[PDB]
């Protein structure tokens, strides 16, 4: 129910596979759209009903 | 006083403070730090390189 919970469970997952010191530091934040492919960047409010739909496809499989 | 206060008692040959806090307080040598101003440029370039374009 919060932004900032939202944020560090995206964040864990790309530290999962790969990252460097200077990614950690500089800008980067934890503010990501850009780093996504650029079809969210092009097309934001569409996106967001077509990941819901996913999500809740994969946990029943699981 | 604490430096000299531990200093009374290294009569003895046994085994920094000193130099913490002068660099602390603001009383190092500071001549010529116009050389380290641009060596620090120097040597971090790459990074500036790395994660910003106009700059460089």
């Amino acid at each position: 129910s919060k932004q900032d919970v939202i944020d560090r469970l995206r964040s864990y997952s790309d530290l999962g596979r790969g990252a460097a010191t200077a990614l950690g530091t500089a800008k980067y934040y934890t503010g990501e759209l850009a780093v996504r492919s650029p079809f969210t960047k092009v097309l934001n409010g569409t996106t967001n009903y077509l990941l819901d739909a996913g999500r809740q496809g994969f946990l029943s499989d699981i | 006083d604490l430096v000299e206060t531990l200093m009374n008692k290294a009569g003895d040959d046994g085994k920094t403070l000193r130099d913490t806090l002068k660099i602390l307080t603001g009383r190092a040598r500071r001549d010529g730090a116009d050389d380290a101003a641009f060596a620090t440029v120097m040597r971090t370039m790459t990074d500036l390189a790395f994660f910003a374009k106009n700059a460089y």
